């Protein structure tokens, strides 16, 4: 499943760790960043552990060094049934929605709950279906044989499950499941049986299934929801569509502080299982000092989940104020997070980097192409050779030669530009654009 | 009146009905896929209750 | 495609027809798709409640 | 079983005749902070008089949050408490002033008293008829029969409920409890009695209830005038034109006028005044409250001299600074001069390397961790050379690369480990400032 | 026969080998321009990649906006387009960020097949619960519906020997008429009668239409097609445009999936173009960084004719092209070079017979040397007056007098700016 075409982080796959937490020097489809490597499997094993709240940690670096790739690698790391929200710092700024409500609507999503229901199911196949009208001896008349692999057996109507039948045209002979604490019936598919009469359904069912033979079954259903569900759910009449339309509007605090007692009462019931999800956030430093304010707070409660931060500037001015702050983020997030650090690449581990994309977009580099393709990284960027590798397969199969080769890249570099040589461009052409004050020399001549 | 025959083309007759050749092979491959499927549990069947 | 004693007998189709039989312009309707994004989430709402 | 920098602080650990040891309540040091906010405590639970305000002021790590809590902790749960930061007052929906008057009547709150009648498998039923008029049709009378377990009992009503009961779908061998008080009954389910009556049912067997034929019962409910006021606003019913248009109106909060308000003051009035009920004032609290604006300021000074007012506790840590919306008016906390004329100021200071190693030690007492004296003391070293929350926050880390090695004890390599793995704020400027690579 | 500045772009022009000829395709000029976007166009036509970012930079009157409805003819109709620029990202309904992301779900397309059956006939008998009796040219069948669509019909105020049409997928109720078997009934009356329909009343058919993904997400969010009253009446409630939740694109995602591994459609990436992005916000440019390197988001093309400025949200940094260089590392950069003297009068005789204008040697001297003097889009502009000015001498050619007329008759930018200069009052 998950239907994607290509992805700038499809080849990182949940990081690369020994049991000692020690990161291998190429797992999994990255390289380099030891330490970095080992403080996300810290806090990784953090999460498993699930007993820690409303930790901060900060990912810091230059561009363009693996800090969304980190962040994509501890995503996979993690795992299903831990839920994960990656959100950019822009999304929250919403003429519908407050920056705070938004925020408490992020956490609220970061946090997993588990849940156990207990139904009594029955299914099996039928053979027909006895639906009787009102007589006067009594309510109705009914009488379901239902088959199955090993034993066959016959039940009888419970008066509202005429009315049950009757909402669907049920076909006799079917594979049909209910649970008398709920009575949906569940029409999976055909009865199996004998295929020879079944062997032409022109699809249909998706191949039926195979009777499992024992009717009396009661299998525990393990749900997982989010707490934002919960409370969106309470919140109007019909809370399930204005979770699937982004309607809510402001949920009260009300309701979310009763939601926390209740839930609380569950786990103590044993009921319900708490999962420490994760909240991550991108270039923050987009961020207004309200948000920065809220999330002080926010992050000491015990329903905080775990936040990850990544930022690229360093000493700017955090908005909202005039003064320029180190790290672009006010001093008391700074006091209050953990600051991990990414350094830059070195030429054989962008080399590597480049064989691995090359390898992951069906891209066969010879050994001199691959030597060009790195020397161009080394000299502007890792993004620069990362796409002229993809851009040179056009080139490779325009000349019907299936492996790309020196010419190919070339012919790449010299097509499109980079950004120290088209900045010298336009400095040397700076009469031909549009300048800062409105100077446009469109006449050539003159 | 040339250019818009290569505009029109594109995606023209021809092209839709190699399109709708393309989902019939499809849905032939999945009723092969069906029958080996029935067969097979047939196979399993004569072995497994007789 | 080698043979051709009826290639011509496609042209002297839509000649004469005019597309109004190789395809006629039909009465449009929208898709009907039907799987609906809550079906699979009744359930866990009404074992909340 | 998880913490968050809290929930280590139990209470206030005060004594009788107000007093404060050292170590209690998971709390150390600051023992004036800790007297007077017990006063305050005190003060609250006197009841008698409301509408005061007390800003306490400080450096950042000080604990003024565990203050806070420590008060709420001290308080209990009866007496309602609403924590708060100075954002969440700005909303896109109605106006900051009207928000702070929500929370402000979200502050306090009232419990009240009430005492119930209801009657609860059901005998039989049957109505009793010419009008004697132009209507069509009616009955005279309706008599019904209730099973329960202490004894049955018959039940003489009027058609208005026999219609009630009809429209709730509830068949005549069934369990059903009658609402004396207006007559609202709802299907309690199929009673057990009539267990297996086929073969296969989805009915709740729902087993006979256990009591008398009518049952009398003592309602104690804690509500804040914040509900009252939009319940009262907000309507209700079923299939009426308003009631639908409600029910898909995405009924956003707006602009609650003050004649609820006092209508809500006159009517809880006059219960009070007849003794079934008993008005509990709460405490509000607005952490960083720098955020605010000049608006909100005035409007809180409005709200402050008002009639039912609660008492609000306020948090700040700035100094010499400009309160947000002018540019002129350089105050301390950035709290606006008027505003401060109109509360008191509590002072906390910095703890030493002593507190910091104590604090430390509570810490991994709570989180049920080992560690070395050695490593301790080291780790109150950069506690103090840099930051207490750091230390704070290293702890775990430690314990995982612990957890690697397979010693439940904590060494005083792993810590450096640990530090060298994650940097401070000095250092990683100091980084910054080095660099020029955009870092 | 409406022409404006465009129209007579037929194509990039490039060969097979991709090497471009000097003039072809209604264009000249920009050889290593248009050899890089048959470059791109070959690698969107791959359909394996995506996410992937180009922007072309170049001063004003360089046919940037002309390259890029070049490569989006050149792709065809089958992929997907959405023209955009960079101010109608701002609105007031939702956000930004959010109309961003809608504009993004419009721009790749899906290619799907399913049966449509319907029922038509003559109306026979209505027997309410709802049982119908239809009666063909040949076939007649009794049908059982839902009183939904009943309800509808009588809406529909149906007569008795009516002829109706029903589509059964979506329930869709349309009277074709009454049948000519019982039309003369009046004299002069107002109902049209129409021909009995020949056929089976139960009929199947094939359809292979095409949507967008923002089309089902809209379709699965907002139902804007009902046809009972709860329909409509429900959804006049809400005429406003509101936020998209992504787990409904999570949704979404997951059902086009399992659609296309089943085999019943396939995927077709397209292209995002907005032109003038220098004035875009600082805060969707840092969006743009989340939302290209995603899985699904397709190609997209930028330009911007700008040099060192201030990017808009910002007072600070100075970015070449009003890009700031975070969303530069990603991007691609194709320059695109100031024309010559030959070009503009190959421009201009070019676009004079894509006017069908007769024009004299000499008038395209003085046009070409003037447009080198002031500007191409100048004389594209005036030579139309030119041409109603030698018409109104009842002339079908182009004389060099009248073009100096003209001229004269009309000002430049040049001249207005000195008129200005030395002007009473701002004139
Ligand atoms: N360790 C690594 N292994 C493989 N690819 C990497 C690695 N680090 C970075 N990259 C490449 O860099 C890109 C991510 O850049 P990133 O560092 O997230 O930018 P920013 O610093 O702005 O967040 C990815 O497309 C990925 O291909
Ligand atoms: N005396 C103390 N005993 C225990 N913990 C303390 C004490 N003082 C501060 N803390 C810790 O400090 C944190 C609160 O910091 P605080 O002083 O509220 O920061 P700020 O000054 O920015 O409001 C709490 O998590 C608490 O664990
Ligand atoms: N090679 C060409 N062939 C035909 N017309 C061209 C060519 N180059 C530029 N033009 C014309 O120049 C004009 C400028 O195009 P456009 O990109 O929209 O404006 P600008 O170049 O100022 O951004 C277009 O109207 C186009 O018709
Ligand atoms: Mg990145
Ligand atoms: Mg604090
Ligand atoms: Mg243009």
């Amino acid at each position: 499943k998950s239907l994607s075409l290509i992805a700038a982080h499809s080849h990182i796959t949940g990081l690369g760790l020994d049991e000692n937490l020690q990161p291998r020097p190429t797992s999994e489809g990255m390289v380099g960043q030891l330490q970095a490597r080992r403080a996300a499997g810290v806090i990784l094993k953090m999460v498993q552990n699930g007993t820690i709240a409303g930790r901060a940690v900060l990912v810091a670096g230059p561009p363009s060094t693996g800090k969304t790739a980190l962040a994509m690698g501890v995503s996979q790391s993690l795992g299903k049934d831990v839920p994960f929200t990656a959100i950019a710092g822009s999304e929250i700024f919403s003429l519908e929605l407050s920056k705070t409500e938004a925020l408490t609507q992020a956490f609220r999503k970061s946090i997993g709950i588990k849940i156990k229901e207990e139904t009594e199911l029955i299914e099996g196949e039928v053979v027909e279906i006895q639906i009787d009208r009102s007589i006067t001896g009594g309510h109705k008349q009914g009488k379901l044989t239902i088959k199955t692999t090993d034993m066959e057996t016959i039940y009888e109507l419970g008066n509202k499950m005429i009315d049950g039948l009757t909402k669907e045209k049920v076909l006799a002979g079917d594979v049909i499941s209910i649970d008398k604490a709920s009575g949906k019936i569940t029409k999976l598919g055909r009865s199996f049986a004998r295929s020879r009469d079944y062997d032409a359904m022109g699809a249909d069912t998706r191949f039926v299934q195979c009777p499992e033979g024992e009717l009396q079954k009661r299998k525990t259903v393990v749900h997982t929801v989010s707490l934002h569900e919960i409370d969106v759910i309470n919140s109007r009449t019909q809370g399930f569509l204005a979770l699937f339309t982004g309607d809510t509007g402001e949920i009260r605090s009300e309701v979310r502080d009763q939601i926390n007692t209740k839930v609380a009462e569950w786990k103590e019931e044993g009921k319900a299982e708490i999962v420490p999800g994760v909240l991550f956030i991108d270039e923050v430093h987009m961020l207004d000092i309200e948000c920065f304010s809220f999330i002080n707070r926010a992050l000491e409660d015990e329903f905080a989940p775990i936040v990850m931060m990544a930022t690229n500037r360093g000493v700017s001015k955090t908005r909202g104020t005039n003064y320029k702050s180190p790290h672009g983020l006010p001093l008391d997030l700074l006091d209050r997070s953990i600051i991990i650090t990414t350094k830059s690449y070195n030429e054989q581990e962008i080399k590597t980097i480049l064989s691995i994309r090359a390898q992951e977009e069906e891209v066969e580099l010879s050994s001199d192409a691959l030597d060009l393709l790195t020397k161009t990284g080394v000299e502007t960027s890792l993004r620069y050779s990362s796409n002229l590798i993809s851009v040179a397969q056009q080139i490779a199969m325009k000349r019907k030669n299936n492996t790309v080769e020196v010419e190919d890249v070339k012919r790449a570099y010299l097509l499109f530009l980079d950004s120290a040589r088209s900045v010298k461009y336009v400095q040397e052409n700076e009469s031909q654009y549009i300048d800062d004050q409105g100077n446009v020399q469109i006449s050539i001549a003159k | 009146l040339n250019d818009e025959l290569v505009l029109h083309n594109k995606d023209g007759f021809l092209a839709r009905q190699e399109f709708l050749q393309r989902v019939g092979s499809a849905e032939d491959e999945r009723y092969k896929e069906l029958r080996r499927q029935q067969l097979a549990q047939q196979l399993q069947q004569d072995s497994e209750a007789s | 495609n080698f043979m051709s004693i009826v290639n011509c007998l496609m042209q002297l189709r839509k000649v004469c027809n005019h597309p109004n039989l190789f395809e006629v312009r039909p009465i449009l309707t929208s898709f009907v798709l039907e799987h609906c994004v809550a079906s699979d989430y009744k359930d866990v709402e009404r074992t909340l409640l | 079983t998880r913490t968050a920098a809290h929930t280590h602080i139990k209470g206030l650990g005060l004594d009788e005749s107000g007093v404060a040891k050292r170590v209690e309540g998971g709390f150390v040091g600051q023992i004036e902070a800790r007297e007077a906010c017990g006063v305050i405590v005190d003060l609250i639970k006197a009841k008698k008089m409301s509408g005061r305000a007390i800003l306490l002021a400080g450096g950042p790590s000080t604990g003024k949050t565990a203050l806070a809590l420590a008060i709420s902790q001290e308080l209990g749960p009866k007496v309602p408490f609403c924590p708060l930061v100075g954002s969440e007052l700005y909303s896109v929906e109605v106006k900051k002033t009207e928000t702070l008057m929500e929370n402000f009547r979200r502050a306090i709150g009232l419990r009240i008293k009430e005492t119930k009648e209801v009657y609860e498998e059901v005998t039989e039923l049957t109505p009793e008829e010419n009008p004697l008029g132009g209507y069509g049709k009616t009955i005279s009378h309706v008599i019904v029969g209730l099973k329960s377990a202490k004894g049955t009992k018959t039940l003489r009503l009027d058609p208005t409920i026999y219609e009630s009961i009809q429209r709730e779908k509830v068949s005549i061998g069934d369990v059903i409890y009658i609402e004396a008080n207006t007559g609202a009954v709802k299907r309690v389910g199929r009673s057990d009695a009539y267990a297996t009556e086929f073969d296969l049912e989805t009915e709740e067997y729902v087993p006979l209830p256990k009591g008398e034929v009518h049952k009398k019962k003592e309602i104690v409910q804690d509500v804040t005038l914040h509900d009252l006021d939009v319940a009262n606003a907000r309507p209700q019913g079923g299939q009426d034109v308003i009631s639908m248009m409600g029910q898909l109106l995405k009924p956003k909060k707006t602009e609650i006028t003050e004649k609820l308000r006092q209508e809500v003051n006159k009517v809880v009035a006059k219960y009070i005044d007849q003794g079934v009920a008993e008005l509990i004032p709460g405490v509000l609290f607005i952490d960083e409250v720098n955020m605010l604006d000049i608006e909100i300021f005035t409007y809180l000074n409005k709200a402050l001299e008002s009639n039912i007012a609660p008492v609000v506790v306020l948090a700040s840590n700035r100094g010499m600074t400009t309160v947000r919306g002018t540019e002129d008016v350089i105050s301390p906390h950035g709290v606006p001069p008027d505003l401060i004329d109109r509360l008191l100021i509590v002072r906390t200071l910095p703890y030493d390397k002593d507190e910091i190693r104590t604090i430390i030690e509570r810490r991994a007492t709570v989180e049920r961790l080992q560690v070395e004296s050695s490593a301790l003391d080291l780790l109150a070293t950069m506690g103090t050379e840099t930051s207490l929350r750091y230390a704070l926050q290293l702890l775990a880390p430690c314990g995982i690369l612990a957890q690697t090695s397979n010693r439940k004890e904590i060494v005083v390599n792993d810590v450096n480990e640990a530090k060298l793995l994650f940097l401070d704020a000095k250092r990683s400027t100091k980084i910054l400032e080095t660099s020029a690579n955009y870092l």
